[PDB]
C-alpha cells in the first residue's frame, strides 16, 4: 500500500525529469510552417518536429 | 508582391503578398478545428 | 499506508492545479522595473505583482 505508491511515483518522476529537460530544451512555440510548394496556407505546428 | 514598379519581390514562405499590390502580410494559417467534419467522431468517442 | 499519501497528494495536486492555472492565465516573463524619480536603476522582476 505505500512502496507501491512509491515505485509508481518513482517511475514517474523519471519520465518528469525527461519530460522537463525536453521543455527545457524546447520551450514552448510555434513554426508557421507553409507549404512552400503550395504556399497560402499556414500551419501553426510546435516548435519541435 | 511588386513593391517598386520595375521590381517584383518575393515575401517569403511565411508571409504572402497581398491582393490589392500594396505590401506582405503574414500568410493565413490552417489546423484542425471542431467546425463540420472530422474530428466529431474522436470528440465523442474521448467523450464517451 | 494509503489515504494519508492519497489526501497529501490531493491537496498538493490542488494547489498545483490552481499554481498552473495561474500560469496559465498570466505567463511567466520579466519586466524592467525603472524609478523614474531616481533613473539610471533598472531592476529584473518576476513578471508577478
Amino acid at each position: 500500500p505505500s512502496s507501491q505508491v512509491f515505485i509508481c511515483l518513482g517511475l514517474i518522476l523519471v519520465q518528469i525529469v525527461m519530460v522537463s529537460v525536453w521543455l527545457i530544451l524546447e520551450a514552448p512555440g510555434t513554426r508557421r510552417y507553409t507549404l512552400a510548394e503550395k504556399r497560402e496556407t499556414v500551419i501553426l505546428k510546435c516548435n519541435v518536429k | 508582391y511588386l513593391a517598386d514598379e520595375f521590381t517584383c519581390m518575393d515575401c517569403g514562405s511565411g508571409q504572402w503578398p497581398t491582393a490589392d499590390l500594396t505590401g506582405c502580410y503574414d500568410l493565413p494559417e490552417d489546423y484542425i478545428r471542431w467546425e463540420d467534419a472530422w474530428a466529431i467522431g474522436p470528440v465523442t468517442i474521448a467523450c464517451l
